[PDB]
């Protein structure tokens, strides 16, 4: 059988996250799931609910938000040369 | 309210593109506005001395253990023997690296030493201020030893937790420091007494005895920056320095990576014993971690089984801590040595070598006592404001083509400085201050067709 | 047809002899041919990044194996919490190699660049000649990542067989490299346009933007060569060098030991994957490794037995994996600290300690990237056709007791050059090229004993 | 008859305090008495070679236990494989080393090569005097290799009880080591025909083959002693080094911390050796550790449960065996790999690093081979008996502000030589010789504020 590898971008700043499913892609991602990797996935949902999955060199990202951003360090590099910026407090 | 994480690539910021030029002269890309910054890096020398009585270790006075645990003696032995071992290694390495630290002679030194130059390292009379901050802001764990007992006893307060006074039951010890903070501290208050100077050459011999500020021109002088300029911004420069030396003050945090690596140090210590202290309450397979328990719940046909899986559990962990504490050691004599020779090549010694220390060339590094090591902070050049002017790679006087010279740890370059009347001008390297072209900034050399001729004003060789 | 191995001895070839000789006057051996070659050396500064999911790693998702597994949970956390200082450790040292890689400004590089030296190795528009053939040449598996998944289901080629594909099954990921293809070629990009030069001091805040050549003409002249003898032969200069640039095109093969080093690089870690996932079929003790055969085929009583000896296996193995990572990533992190270094003290500069890059002092080298690390390429002076000479210590006019010189970088020797009138004449200490005794190649000194008299022409002083 | 220990406190000798002084002038300390002493190392730079045959050290010749050694084949595939790696890095390490010790070229060494310098280091033709003192001084074991066999067989002495022997039944293997005595010579003959010298630059191409005694009068005035000092003291400073030199005649003792180490490295070698020699008797859970016991007195059944047990615990003693070897041959070839620089720093060149060698600058290094490694020597300076006089920063004419000097390796001082008229006079920096103040020992500076102004005579410039 084949799986959905998974991975959580958090930060402990501002309590929030975003995630990737790496090598799988996201022509098979959807914000909601029937695999599954956890009881809920609705700490997410918050925010993905809006949004069609991303899909980066690094994996298929819910919460990314497309910025077209440069940035040295984001504290979270995605490796490559990827990095998923956290948002200001307000 | 903040939204979502955003797509960002990581930045790669592209280096000032200067052209290349063809035939005899050249675009020299020179710095006009120059800086000091410090980096730092903290060196692990230690490991926290270790002995563990196993008699007592693998269990808490029981002669049922101790009759099996007899059958594996052979084992502590092993374990005690190559703590001893380890535990030599490091008493070793820590006085061989204090010896090389130690000077013949040096200054005395009384508040005021640095002159225009901050200096607040200086001994509080003691230590330094950079000692107090990396031992106040790291969370590191009061000593034993004195008075010790009394406050693990019930003459004393309840509230003690220390985990020094649970080696009362784990058969384990915690091993004294090899020099004391005073005689540490003599010792780094013998290099702050070297200081001023490294040059003169030798200085392993003689000693001058001379200001801060001064070795401080002089490494100026060293890495290409003319005297005019020294002695014009003298000032300037001490400000700078004081500014680049302030950002000491809030270094000492856990968003700077040297003085995480001091944390760490600490937290792998602790997590050592830890570890040790935490499996004397695990279970091997056994029923339970305590032989007391063993003993007053089964019958003896049992207890001998349950038992040995308890001594086996902890003669297996007194293995992995040896095993650990072996590689530990020789990790940090190797970062002793290298310490070693750090403080007698940028302590000691202006560095000529790049990569080192602060991120340009190098000017005076200073190197103090840390939890389990030494941190070091390294004064570091960074010029900006570069412009662009037009180069030669040496001068020709135009009547006569045997008469030659080069710069001297400079550039010549077309003089766009107006107080100036000749075409020609000298900067250092350095820095952007065109000075007349003068036997003191020049060298004779063998002629080249790379040379610029100058028909007019050359005072090297004038005639 | 061949016969039987030989009796040989390892040679040892003797060095050429010099004799020594008595009072004021020597023989001096000095290389009339000179030529040039390179060496390689290779720097891994990476392992493999690596997470493990223990729950899907030690059963595929067998409810009876999680029931035991829960009882060894803290286990695993230990393995991922090593295994995630293990992969912060190695992504900090690779940035921070490239920050000391990055230059603050540069030359823009367009063919061309080198001059009449070949330079191979400037970008392909990119990366060099020299990694394209590290790439093609090691045996280096494919990356996942993108497009991954759609070829290891059934939506996909059935002939996949990557390790990769397996990963979905063993509950293991590799991980992505941190930097990319095009940021390390930016990054080494900003070292080539750092080249032409090293000279005129500093360097660390100027920037001359001059030819490769000319760079090269004055590292010569840096080991001894004197100026005419490079003027004369800078075009057959610039043909050794590209000969021994050449040199570089079967360099990439299995009998070059730098090259065979590289390719281990990526068999070791091809080796610690291979291994954890053979294990995932390995009996532990066990009457099989597979859960499901042990539940299909055995009474309930039967089976937590035969699945407690899978577990403690699976875990076992993982605990070996964790402690060779994490001694493999703090090697790589010192050879990542030594490369360093290295760009630092050859690539950015000429080395004057001999034992390093070339074996013959130094001359230019080079870093690319390679597969799991640095690869380094070292151009070394390889002089020949020696011939014996009798040289002074120094020079006095006859005449004159008190007027002494010594040669600069090079030896006062009888000449036998027919082209000198003067019975002493000029050599480098590289070079044999007699030049006349001029200012330029001497220095005043103290007379000593051991100096010879010249009553005739002597222009260092001429009176 | 002696007491009780005493309480006594770790001494520190404070440095001798020089005072600072403000305006133009300062107290330099110099020294006047000068002496010479030596500081050694050694480093290990292998592990001795090893082969197993598992199927003879897990049991001796029984079938029972090939049969269950059978089912853990793998395992001993693994433990030859790695020691196959292992063995072949020790032998590129030891090639690799020495081929950067040969030189290309050299002086033939006769009986007398030193001049007035004792150089008991000289081949007893060979070897060194220093070599049989280390060789003669640790008990380090006879080799085996040649006759061998005949001495462990009944027909040979009785008495032999090598632990070679032992590998006859213990499936154990020595292997030879990979240069020989008598290439080992070899090599360093060849690095002492290196000697003198490693000045007039390069070196690295041309040879001069000079005496021994110049090459130290060279290095001498390259720490800063003028040479009229060495021209009059050179008879004692060849005293000072024979005296120096003459320390190693003791240093071959185990109160010596290098000795002391060459001697670890031969028993951490027997170890690993007895340690699996002694397993082959330890029982592991088993009855006994012997298969023909096991046999002798127990039915089938219960046979095959004790023989398991056995062999699991050879295997077991087997991994840890390898897995230690392993580590030791990594830090091994860094060992090796440190020595090839120093060799190349010390040994072959000056150095001018401190930290390193003699505890005081540098004076010539020598190495020389060593059980298990090489060893090296290193003499130092020790200055002492230093006075104070009052120095200056630089000197001008009083009568023309622009005529300025500095001194050159060392220090204008008031004159306190009677013999020298003039007001200040020149000493080295690293000795006390006032000598007159002029160019040889000068060279003209941009004017500053700190230089003394003489109105009276200053040859540098006189007008
Ligand atoms: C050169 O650098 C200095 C600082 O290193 C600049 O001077 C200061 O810049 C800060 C930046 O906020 C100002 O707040 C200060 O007020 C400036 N100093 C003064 C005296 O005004 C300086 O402007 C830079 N540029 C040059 C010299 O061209
Ligand atoms: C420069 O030196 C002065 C010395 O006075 C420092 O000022 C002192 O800072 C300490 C910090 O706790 C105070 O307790 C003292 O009271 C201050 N002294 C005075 C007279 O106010 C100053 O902070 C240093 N500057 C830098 C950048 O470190
Ligand atoms: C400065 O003048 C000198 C001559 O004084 C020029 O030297 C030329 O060098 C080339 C090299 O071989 C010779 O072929 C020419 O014949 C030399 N010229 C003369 C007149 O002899 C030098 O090139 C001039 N510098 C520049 C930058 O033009
Ligand atoms: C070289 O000299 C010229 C002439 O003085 C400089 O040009 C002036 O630069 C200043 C900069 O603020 C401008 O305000 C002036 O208007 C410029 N003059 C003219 C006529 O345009 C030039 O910048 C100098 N170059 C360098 C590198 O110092
Ligand atoms: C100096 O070395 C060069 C090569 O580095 C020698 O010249 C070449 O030697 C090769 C050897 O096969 C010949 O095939 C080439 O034809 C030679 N070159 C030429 C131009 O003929 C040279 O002979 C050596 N000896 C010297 C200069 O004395
Ligand atoms: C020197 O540089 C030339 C540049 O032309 C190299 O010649 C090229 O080599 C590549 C190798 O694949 C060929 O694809 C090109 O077609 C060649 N160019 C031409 C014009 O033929 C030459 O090989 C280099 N020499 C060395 C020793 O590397
Ligand atoms: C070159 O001539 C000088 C004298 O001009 C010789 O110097 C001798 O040095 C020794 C050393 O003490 C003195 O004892 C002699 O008295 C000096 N000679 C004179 C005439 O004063 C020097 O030795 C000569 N060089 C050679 C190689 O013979
Ligand atoms: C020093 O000069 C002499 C005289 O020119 C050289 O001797 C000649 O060497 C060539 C080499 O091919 C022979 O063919 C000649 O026959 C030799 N001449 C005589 C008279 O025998 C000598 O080789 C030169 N030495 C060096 C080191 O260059
Ligand atoms: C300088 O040091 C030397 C020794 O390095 C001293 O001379 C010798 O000192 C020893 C000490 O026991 C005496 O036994 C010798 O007899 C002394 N030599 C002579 C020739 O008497 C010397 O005294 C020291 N002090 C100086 C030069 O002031
Ligand atoms: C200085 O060199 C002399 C050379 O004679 C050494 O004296 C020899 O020492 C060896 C040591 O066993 C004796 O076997 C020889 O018989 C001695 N030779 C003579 C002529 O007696 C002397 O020991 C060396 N000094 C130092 C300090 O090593
Ligand atoms: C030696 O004499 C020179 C002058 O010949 C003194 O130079 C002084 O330097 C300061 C520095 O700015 C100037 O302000 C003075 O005006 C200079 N003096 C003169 C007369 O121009 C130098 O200080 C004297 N050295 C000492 C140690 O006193
Ligand atoms: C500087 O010179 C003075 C005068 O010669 C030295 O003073 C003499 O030192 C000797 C040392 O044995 C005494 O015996 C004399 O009695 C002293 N003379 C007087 C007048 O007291 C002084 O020591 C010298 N200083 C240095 C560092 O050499
Ligand atoms: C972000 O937008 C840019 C617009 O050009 C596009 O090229 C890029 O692929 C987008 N990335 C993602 C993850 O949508
Ligand atoms: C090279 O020389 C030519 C001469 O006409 C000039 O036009 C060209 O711009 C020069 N190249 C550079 C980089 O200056
Ligand atoms: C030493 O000097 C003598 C003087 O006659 C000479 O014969 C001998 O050959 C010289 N030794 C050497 C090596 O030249
Ligand atoms: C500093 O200069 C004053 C000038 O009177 C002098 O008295 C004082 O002793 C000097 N300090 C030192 C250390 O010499």
């Amino acid at each position: 059988c084949v799986s959905v590898p998974v991975s959580v971008i958090y930060d402990k700043e501002t309590k929030t996250h975003a995630t990737l499913f790496g090598s799988v892609a996201c022509e098979h991602i959807s914000s909601t799931m029937s695999q599954y990797s956890r009881s809920t996935r609705s700490m997410l949902k918050r925010r993905d609910s809006t949004y069609g999955p991303l899909q980066t060199p690094v994996g298929c990202v819910l919460g990314l938000v497309n910025s077209s951003l440069f940035v040295e360090d984001c504290k979270l590099p995605l490796g490559q040369s990827l990095c998923a910026l956290p948002d200001t407090p307000s | 309210v903040p939204g979502e994480m955003r797509l960002a690539s990581i930045a790669f910021n592209h280096p000032i593109q200067v052209d290349q030029l063809n035939s005899s002269y050249f675009k020299l890309s020179i710095p006009t506005n120059f800086s000091f910054g410090v980096t730092q890096e903290y060196i692990q020398t230690t490991i926290q001395k270790v002995t563990v009585d196993c008699k007592q270790y693998v269990c808490n006075g029981f002669q049922k253990c101790e009759q099996l645990l007899r059958e594996y003696g052979q084992f502590c032995s092993k374990i005690n023997q190559a703590l001893h071992g380890a535990n030599l290694r490091q008493d070793d390495s820590v006085r061989n690296l204090f010896a090389s630290v130690k000077s013949s002679q040096s200054s005395p030194i009384i508040p005021g030493f640095g002159g225009d130059f901050n200096l607040t390292l200086l001994e509080p009379v003691a230590r330094s201020a950079i000692e107090d901050l990396l031992f106040d802001k790291v969370t590191i764990a009061d000593p034993g030893y004195m008075q010790g007992y009394d406050d693990c006893m019930q003459q004393g307060p309840a509230s003690a937790r220390d985990l020094i006074c649970a080696q009362y039951v784990a058969g384990y010890k915690v091993l004294p420091p090899l020099m004391d903070v005073n005689m540490e501290a003599a010792y780094t208050s013998s290099l702050l007494g070297s200081i001023a100077g490294v040059g003169w050459t030798a200085g392993l011999s003689s000693f001058a005895a001379i200001p801060f500020a001064q070795s401080i021109f002089y490494r100026l002088n060293g890495v290409g920056i003319t005297q005019q300029v020294l002695s014009e911004n003298q000032k300037l420069i001490a400000n700078k320095f004081n500014q680049a030396l302030g950002a000491m003050q809030t270094g000492f945090t856990t968003t700077n990576e040297a003085f995480h690596k001091v944390q760490d140090a600490v937290n792998n210590n602790a997590q050592a014993l830890s570890k040790l202290a935490s499996e004397l309450s695990n279970t091997f397979g056994a029923i339970s971690a305590s032989i007391g328990d063993i003993i007053q719940r089964l019958d003896v046909l049992e207890q001998d089984a349950q038992i040995d899986r308890l001594i086996n559990g902890r003669l297996t962990t007194l293995n992995a801590f040896v095993a650990q504490q072996l590689v530990r050691s020789e990790s940090a004599a190797l970062s002793a040595q290298l310490a070693k020779d750090k403080v007698n090549e940028c302590v000691k010694a202006q560095s000529k070598r790049s990569g080192f220390c602060g991120q340009g060339t190098h000017i005076v590094s200073f190197v103090v006592n840390a939890p389990n090591g030494l941190y070091f902070m390294h004064v570091g050049y960074y010029p900006s404001n570069h412009i662009e002017v037009v180069s030669a790679y040496g001068l020709c006087d135009a009547a006569n083509p045997t008469n030659c010279i080069a710069p001297v740890n400079g550039y010549f370059i077309k003089t766009n400085n107006t107080r100036i009347v000749d075409e020609w001008s000298y900067t250092g390297s350095s820095f952007y201050a065109p000075e007349p072209i003068t036997s003191l900034n020049t060298k004779y050399v063998a002629p080249q067709v790379t040379y610029q001729n100058i028909s007019t004003n050359l005072p090297p060789p004038l005639l």
